[PDB]
RNA sequence: GGACCUGGCGGUGCUUCAUAUCCCUCUAGAGGAGCCUGUUCUGUAAUCGAUAAACCCCGAUCAACCUCACCACCUCUUGCUCAGCCUAUAUACCGCCAUCUUCAGCAAACCCUGAUGAAGGCUACAAAGUAAGCGCAAGUACCCACGUAAAGACGUUAGGUCAAGGUGUAGCCCAUGAGGUGGCAAGAAAUGGGCUACAUUUUCUACCCCAGAAACGAUAGCCCUUAUGAAUAAGGGUCGAAGGUGGAUUUAG
């Protein structure tokens, strides 16, 4: 049922540990919440790769990033 | 008469590798006509003990599944049709198989399907434990 | 008609391919294994065998039909062509004519069956009329030519059993001897095994009915069996049961008492359960509801 | 739609209205019925707008000994073509629409001095 | 798509090959409507 | 690949081949209409991606003269070079590459005649930097697409400045010049090419007609071939089979051969020349020549791809039937019954021959019947030819049964085809067995078909013999509207008649015999 | 060439709705989340004001494949009942029979 | 009184087949379906798929196979492969079946990305059932 | 004009080789069976329809292919490739002594061009802690951790795996799963100790 | 105008029947009150159709926005469509069904009778009917051989449906077509089907049956919470009436 469409070779830890992915916020935060439920969903889901996730990760850090301007 | 003289051997390699040990393979046909599943599995139970392997056999209760339609296009709630699909199951169990057995008895019967029918396998294999534990 | 033989020869040239196909002697070689060899060739969901493939004897799917009934040309063969029913006319002369020969002297055959046997169609009059004159002939003496000629129609009456049957006594450790019977119902499934030298408590699923059946009627039904028989106090049963209604439950353990029970019991008293009526799987089950109507049977109100 | 599309024969039904309330009663109609066609005889399966010559159906498949390829007719032989079925389906429906001309007998729309020839043969063989 | 369907038996069509009747007796029609006005 | 049902059944070898290019045709057409609509399958629907499947593009980019250059060996055309090179000359003035230059040159040398001419005398503009590369494979293109002269120069060009390379230039040096061959044939092994045996076969494609004074020679080139010991004796040893052709055959070589191409199937094969196809066909026709049914054995794992082409296919299969034929003969129709629906006028006549030369007379009908149900149809060369091997017989007494019914299936086809005026001439030939076999039972058959005979005639003296035994087979009046009817046609029946009318003929009536004495 | 003008419409909500799929699961999850700013929360709910129409999935419809009825379709087989029981009569599929249970 | 993919009954001059002649509530008591294929059956999907491209490629090889049909299509699905059977007359010749069976061939294969065949029963003229 | 030849019924001799004439699937082809094999409802005074013209056989599936001499002739064939089993393992006891860990993955299979079905990813493992931990700390700390993944009637811990899409990935974070968690039922808290 | 054939009709005669149907009988219900959902009617700029039996939780196994086909306003003109049209005609139709049917008759092809007329063709201890075929039936499905489903022909109601889709005819083809904002979808009122209860066989509490308390009732309204959505539903607090078991008539088994 994979003859083909191995996710580029893609591992379980590069989709489920997003450690890597999450640097540029601490780890108290409402920021920091809201990612790491967001990263939990993600490795939950699996019909998507890490491809999907980090494009999503990348899409809320420049949301958030330029709406920056609050910080409350 | 005519019968060739030297019969085209394909190329095969023991690898240094151990095959894999296969508990129990588990496969469930599923299909609408239990004549056809009857003959399946007993093609497939026959190969199997010529396959030199032991067999067990179980058929799991019919299932349907009904709905119901309008009998016309306008006006009539009262008048309905119904349809239903019956689907068959039939279970084949196999245990202490290899995995090169597995993989070609698994091809044999995959080439010998008939049209009507799924083919669920469930493989249980035994492994030793992890080194990092 | 040369059709015929032609379908027989390529019959029996079939078979001979099929039975070196399945690979065995093509000389031994059944109708059974005709059918189980195109049912594994052909398999076919159709419900009815009419519509199943089927390679058979030529002979038994053709029907018979009359043959030219007169020569190449003139007269024909019998003496009743002229008019239809000669067959049966013929038949019917030479009964009246056995019939008168005994006078100076001194089950039965459908008319379908009848029919199949000649070659023509026949109508319930004279068939009615046909039995009216074998029974009238029957009511008197007969010779064996008329015997036989007679036997040649009956057929057999094929009584069934009606008897309940007895299932085989068991034996396990210490030497205790018991009866295991199954009883089912609308949709509960319960075995039951009667000990003969126990008696006393009864045990389902592990529970004694005094506490698993709060209710009367149910403990009721439980003692009918043992009420009827006389058997009470000195038999005791253990049981396991899957069910869902609480009277589905009750009947299909009485079920399956009474059909354990009936292999201790002697034959007589078996009669006796049997004519009493607790011996028998009741076929009633909720109806099917319908598509258009409100339950399995009422509908809506018919407004006007 | 494709999907939309079915079979002619149901599309004629439909069209003719042969049965359902006209005929019924002998209410009938007012003298206009629609005379069903057939269009898969009329053209063979190789016309199309781009007139590709086809060796495998529409041309032979050898000439001279020699093998044959796909080709293009062009546009003069293309109209050509179109002319030819154009003036084939005027004379077939010229031919199928025709007088129809029964010996008047007694009278117009009076079947009195009529004959329909001989008897019918019979089934031993006896030729009136 | 019904898109690529329609448009692939059209020029299929065109090619002459698929003897679509449908549209034969819907073009019938409408080079009768054209000569009756 | 054909079909299974009776009617598609391609039942005779042109017919066959029509059929399948018919099918090769439709391929053509789906590619067509690919390239031409890839929109339409340009959907990826099948969860594996199959560039097969895909729709095929070859379609130019927009205008750039790099990606233009690298997209020219992806066209595989010479208009795209053409532009390509004037954009590069004209206007730019650059190569892109060496190497992409030595690939237009490669395309266009295989391309190739005026145009061949222009398209040579279009490559001297190129940019100074030619390399080997670029000399040899213009060589290459001048060899195997022009004249010859023009390689040699470029070949001396070259030495004052590779192994198929070199083939290409021998092939032009060849195509009596025994200084010639000898001085090439030197030089090159003296060089250090080591070529892979390919111009050793070129040598000796040109060298397919020759006397023994190069015949032989290539016995001992080839025990060379073997002690450098590359050749798997694959062309080159069937080229020298063929050369051996001949007015006297050579049993010795032909023995020695024979042990040769022995070893050779013993071993097993694999293909490396692309004229491993002609050695099937040439093959065969030599062994038709040699005659030997253990050689026909020996020449019949998967070796059965070098069949290739029907013709050669035809050509085997006619030569080994007629071997097998001309060698009892039951294992030999039993070979043919089992490849006859595999396999596809001239071995039917082998076949009856040799039927003939075995006396198994009641073979032939079941032949003939076959033929008919192929292709047996609107030709009467072999009906002819069975009538007469059949009716030379009578024999068998009870098998007249069979003659008459094989007798009115072949009148049944003579008489098909009246507009092709072919069958009138069938009858003059053939109608006297076949009237014969019919009278051989029913009587009146072959009567009424002597009359429309005699009334269409070339009488011979089996007919004379066919009128006395059917007028002595009890009717006198019934005999004689015959016999004297041809007797007053022609004069043989009339001096049988002469005896004719002893028996009861003469007394029924005088103004027959009237005519008779008259014509007498 | 799709049957209707509003088959029309249906496959440019689909595709609408599918290319800014990610981002309105993204502003929606923004929106109904709890703890954040609710401030935040109101520019989402004026980008969600803001994005194009017939882009949310509500607006779609499981409309049939050929006979574009809205109504009476199976989502399993997308057809129309009367589509359904007509090819199911004429035994088109496979494995379908009347339920005389 | 229920019309659905049967017959009316004429004064007895009318050839009918099998499949048309009995009626819809016979599919599995004395027909069979069709087509074959397991997308109707639990578990499995892309149902939809399945029948709308059946429908697709019945009406496709009806309409380029005008006049030399006499039954609906077989279809019979193994996996991957497909494998159509149709019956037809032999009124054209076998240039054009062959020719037409290989276009279609290519154009099932190239369209669906799929691997198909297709064989053909020849028959001089429709079998006929009853004469309803 | 053109007329069929006869079918190859009275050609086949009684002597055949069916599993070369028939090798695969493919339909039934009547004239090229021999066998009168009829199928449809007989009418009144008649009978099932004739072989040719019965498109019932195509309908339904077809089995003259795969006969008992061509399943023998496969086996016989296919022996050569297939290996053998250990005769020391010949219990369920003794092999999950050998290799107590089970692992079953399972995925279906489905007529048509597409394969690949999210089921594909489904894996569970299953072990019998009886024999595996080696302690009881670490045991009461895990049963305590796990909801409901233990059974303790038939003494086995079974859990599944499908955050991944593929086989292979849900193994792994399987193996690691289960590494990491023996790793941290080894250590304990203070919080923990208190209880 | 006289005499007849067939059919319908008879508050037409005799006989035999009536299965939950005619009644007598049996039970439980509808017309009482509230509520949910349709229909009629009122108004609105605001779809459509069926609208006795054989419609009235009917097209719809769904209408907050697309669904929407209406309407006000604003734009497009070869317009996704080798155009399009939910524009008229179900009294042109196919396709799909209600219907008597809780029937058993319909009948090609022949023969005969009536003076060779419309028409009929029944007597079994038998006098002109023979009968293809269809249907009933049989058999198959579910748990049987019974039962329930399914099936149920020829036809009657120009029965319903051009708005599932297509299509003949007649029309718009700068529109009667297409696209986007908004609401449209309320009740002074009458009626239908269904839910709730009007009680102590009840209401509440744990179990579903050996108990203990009271001597009731909101799925309506107000407020709040949550489900999904970008923007009706379930739950919680309050309100604690009508209601006292039905006016002729009527339904189902
Ligand atoms: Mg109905
Ligand atoms: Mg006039
Ligand atoms: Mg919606
Ligand atoms: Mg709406
Ligand atoms: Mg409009
Ligand atoms: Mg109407
Ligand atoms: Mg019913
Ligand atoms: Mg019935
Ligand atoms: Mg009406
Ligand atoms: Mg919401």
């Amino acid at each position: 049922n994979e003859a083909g469409f191995d996710d580029d070779g893609s591992e379980f830890h590069e989709h489920i540990f997003l450690e890597k992915h999450l640097e540029s916020f601490p780890k108290q935060g409402p920021i920091r919440h809201f990612m790491e439920l967001v990263t939990c969903g993600l490795s939950k889901n699996p019909y998507l790769s890490v491809k999907q996730k980090v494009e999503h990760i990348e899409w809320f850090r420049n949301y958030f990033n330029e709406k920056k301007d609050i910080l409350k | 008469v005519d019968v060739p003289k030297d019969l085209t051997k394909p190329v095969v390699t023991i690898s240094d590798e151990p095959d894999i040990l296969y508990k129990r393979l588990s496969v469930l046909v599923k299909g609408h006509d239990k004549a056809v599943l009857d003959s399946y599995e007993y093609f497939a139970v026959l190969a199997a003990k010529e396959l030199g392997i032991s067999i067990k056999v179980h058929e799991p209760p019919r299932k349907i599944e009904r709905f119901t339609l309008l009998q016309s296009v306008h006006i009539y709630k009262k008048h309905r049709v119904q349809y239903e699909m019956r689907t068959l199951y039939r279970c084949l169990e196999l245990e202490h198989l290899t995995g090169s057995t597995a993989d070609v008895y698994l091809e044999y019967i995959q080439r010998n399907l008939p049209e009507g029918v799924a083919m669920e396998v469930t493989k249980t294999q035994l492994e030793q434990l992890p080194e990092h534990i | 008609e040369d059709f015929i033989k032609k379908q027989i020869e390529e019959f029996n040239i079939g078979k001979r391919h099929l039975a070196n196909m399945m690979g065995e002697d093509p000389e031994t070689f059944t109708q059974e294994d005709i059918d189980r060899a195109i049912a594994y060739l052909f398999p076919s969901g159709l419900f009815e065998k009419r519509a199943r493939p089927v390679m058979k004897h030529p002979e038994q799917i053709f029907p018979r039909q009359r043959a030219i009934q007169w020569g190449e040309d003139g007269r024909p063969f019998h003496y009743l062509f002229y008019t239809g029913k000669q067959s049966y006319y013929s038949l019917m002369h030479d009964v009246y004519g056995m019939l008168l020969n005994l006078e100076k002297h001194q089950r039965w055959l459908i008319k379908e069956e009848l029919e199949e046997m000649l070659v023509e169609k026949l109508s319930d009059l004279d068939y009615m009329q046909f039995i009216r004159l074998l029974e009238k002939l029957l009511t008197s003496q007969c010779g064996a030519a008329e015997e036989e000629f007679v036997q040649r129609f009956r057929r057999s009456v094929t009584l069934e059993s009606k008897k309940q049957l007895i299932e085989p006594v068991q034996y396990d450790e210490q030497g205790m001897a018991f009866s295991k019977s199954e009883g089912k119902r609308k949709t509960a499934k319960a075995e039951a095994i009667v000990y003969k030298h126990g008696s006393g408590r009864i045990k389902v699923n592990g529970i004694d009915y005094q506490l698993y059946f709060p209710i009367t009627q149910d403990r009721e039904q439980l003692m009918f069996p043992f009420h009827f028989v006389d058997r009470l106090g000195k038999h005791d049963v253990t049981c396991t049961v899957s069910g869902g209604g609480r009277s589905a439950q009750a009947g299909a353990i009485r079920l399956a008492m009474a059909k354990a029970l009936c292999s201790f019991v002697t034959e007589d008293e078996v009669e006796w359960m049997r004519q009493a009526g607790l011996l028998t799987t009741d076929p009633r089950v909720r109806e099917r509801k319908k598509p258009g109507q409100e339950g399995a049977r009422r509908k809506f109100t018919w407004k006007k | 739609s494709f999907f939309t599309k079915l079979t002619a024969d149901e599309l004629w039904k439909g069209a003719l209205a042969e049965t359902g309330a006209g005929a019924k009663k002998g209410r009938g109609k007012r003298t206009k019925k629609k005379k069903r066609k057939d269009l898969n005889r009329g053209q063979i399966i190789g016309e199309g707008r781009y007139g590709f010559l086809w060796p495998g159906l529409n041309v032979p498949l050898m000439k001279n000994g020699a093998v044959q390829t796909i080709a293009q007719r062009s546009k003069e032989e293309q109209e050509k073509v179109e002319a030819d079925m154009i003036q084939q389906r005027e004379e077939w429906d010229r031919k199928k629409k025709m007088k129809v001309k029964r010996e008047r007998g007694w009278s117009g729309n009076s079947w009195g001095g009529i004959s329909l020839g001989p008897p019918d043969p019979g089934p031993c063989g006896e030729t009136y | 798509n019904h898109h690529t369907y329609a448009e692939l038996m059209q020029t299929l069509r065109f090619l002459g090959l698929y003897r679509d009747e449908h549209q034969d007796f819907m073009d019938e029609q409408k080079r009768l409507k054209k000569l009756r006005g | 690949v054909f079909q299974d049902d009776p009617y598609l059944m391609p039942a005779s070898s042109l017919e066959s081949r029509s059929f399948l290019l018919a099918k090769k045709s439709g391929e053509n057409v789906a590619k067509f209409i690919i390239n031409s609509y890839p929109k339409y399958f340009q959907k990826d629907i099948a969860e594996p991606h199959i560039p097969c499947l895909m729709p095929e593009y070859f379609e130019p980019q927009i205008k750039d003269i790099s990606e233009a250059a690298l997209k020219e060996r992806i066209e595989l055309r010479k208009v795209k070079a053409s532009v390509d090179m004037f954009d590069q000359l004209l206007q730019a003035g650059t190569t892109v590459s060496l190497e992409t230059t030595n690939s237009l040159l490669d395309l266009l040398c295989y391309y190739g005649t005026w145009r061949a001419k222009n398209n040579a005398e279009r490559i001297f503009s190129l940019m100074p930097e030619k390399n080997e590369h670029s000399y040899c494979t213009m060589i290459r293109g001048m060899v195997k697409h022009r004249a010859y002269e023009q390689a040699l120069n470029l070949y001396t060009e070259l030495l004052n400045n590779d192994v198929y390379t070199f083939n290409a230039l021998i092939e032009a040096t060849v195509c009596e010049k025994w200084s010639k061959i000898l001085e090439l044939l030197r030089h090159m092994v003296a060089q250090k090419v080591k070529p892979n045996l390919q111009t050793f076969n070129t040598i000796l494609k040109c060298l397919r007609r020759f006397h023994v004074f190069a015949r032989s020679p290539a016995l001992q080139v080839l025990r060379e071939m073997k002690a450098i010991g590359i050749e798997p004796s694959l062309a080159t040893y069937h080229h020298i089979i063929r050369l051996f052709d001949p007015g006297d055959p050579l049993k010795r070589s032909s023995f020695i051969i024979y042990d040769i191409m022995n070893e050779l199937m013993g071993k097993r094969f694999s293909p490396k020349d692309p004229d491993d196809d002609k050695f099937f066909q040439s093959a065969m026709s030599i062994c038709s020549s040699l005659r030997d049914l253990e050689l026909a054995y020996q020449v019949h794992g998967d070796n059965w791809k070098f069949i290739g082409p029907d013709q050669h296919r035809n050509f085997y299969y006619s030569k080994f039937f007629d071997l097998i034929c001309l060698m009892q003969i039951d294992v030999t129709l039993k070979w043919y019954e089992d490849l006859i629906p595999s396999a596809y006028s001239q071995t039917m006549i082998h076949l009856l021959q040799a039927l003939d030369v075995a006396n198994r007379l009641e073979v032939i009908p079941k032949i003939w019947k076959d033929s008919k149900e192929y292709g047996h149809t609107f030709r009467s060369d072999l009906r002819e030819e069975i009538l007469m091997l059949m009716a030379r017989d009578k024999h068998p007494p009870e098998l007249q049964v069979a003659f008459a019914d094989c007798a009115a299936d072949i009148k049944s086809a003579y008489e098909s085809q009246p507009i092709r005026q072919t069958a009138q001439d069938w009858p003059a030939t053939s109608l006297n067995c076949i009237a014969i076999l019919f009278l051989r039972g029913r009587t009146q058959e072959a009567w009424k078909m002597l009359g429309l005979f005699r009334k269409h005639k070339i009488p011979r003296s089996e007919l004379l013999n066919e009128l006395m035994d059917s007028a002595k087979v009890n009717s006198p009046s019934q005999a004689i509207e015959v016999v004297e009817l041809a007797s007053a046609f022609s004069l043989p029946i009339c001096e049988g008649l002469t005896q004719r009318v002893m028996s009861d003929f003469a007394i029924n009536q005088e103004q027959k015999e009237a005519l008779s004495n008259l014509t007498a | 060439h799709y049957v209707d003008w509003r088959m029309w419409r249906d496959v440019k909500r689909r595709k609408m709705a599918y290319e800014y799929a990610d981002e309105r699961l993204r502003i929606n999850s923004l929106r109904k989340n709890t703890i954040l700013p609710k401030i935040l929360q109101d520019v989402a709910d004026e980008e969600i004001a803001a994005l194009p129409r017939d882009s949310c999935p509500v607006r779609i419809r499981n409309r049939c494949v050929m006979t574009s009825r809205p109504r009476g379709v199976k989502r399993r087989w997308r057809l129309s009942r009367i589509v359904f029981r007509h090819l199911a009569d004429h035994g088109q599929l496979s494995g379908i029979q009347r339920a005389t249970w | 009184k229920n019309r659905a993919a049967r017959v009316r009954v004429s004064k007895g001059d009318k050839p009918v087949t099998y499949e048309e002649a009995h009626a819809p509530h016979y599919i599995a008591h004395r027909k069979g379906w069709l087509s074959l294929h397991t997308g109707n059956l639990d578990g499995e999907d892309h149902a939809a798929e399945r029948t709308v491209e059946d429908v697709f490629l019945r009406k496709f090889m009806w309409g380029t196979f005008p006049g030399c049909l006499a039954d609906q299509l077989v279809l019979k699905r193994r996996g991957n492969q497909l494998e159509i059977c149709a019956v037809v007359l032999r009124q054209l010749s076998p240039h054009k079946y062959y020719f037409l069976v290989g276009y279609s061939e290519t154009l099932l294969s190239y369209f669906y990305k799929c691997p198909v065949r297709l064989h053909l029963q020849t028959v001089p003229s429709k079998v006929v059932y009853k004469y309803l | 004009r053109r007329k069929a030849l006869p079918p190859r019924t009275e050609k086949m001799a009684v002597d055949q080789d069916w599993p070369s004439v028939y090798p695969v699937a493919a339909p039934f082809k009547p004239s090229a069976v021999p066998l009168p094999v009829r199928m449809g409802y007989p009418v009144k005074k008649g009978v099932p329809m004739a072989k040719e013209g019965n498109l019932e056989l195509l309908k339904i599936p077809n089995f003259l292919h795969l006969t008992p001499v061509a399943i023998k002739k496969h086996c016989e064939a296919l022996k050569d490739f297939c290996t053998e089993w250990p005769a020391a393992l010949d219990s369920d006891e003794k092999c999950e002594k050998h290799f107590p860990i089970e692992i079953d993955s399972t995925d279906y299979v489905s007529s048509g061009p597409s394969v690949r079905n999210p089921r594909a990813r489904v894996v569970v493992l299953r072990v019998k802690l009886s024999s595996l931990n080696l302690d009881d700390h670490a045991k009461k700390k895990l049963i305590k951790l796990v909801g409901e993944r233990y059974c303790k009637t038939t003494d086995v811990l079974t859990i599944k795996t499908d955050r991944c899409p593929l086989r292979r990935q849900n193994y792994d974070y399987a193996v690691y799963l289960l590494t990491v968690l023996y790793h941290e039922s080894w250590n304990t808290e203070e919080w923990e100790k208190s209880k």
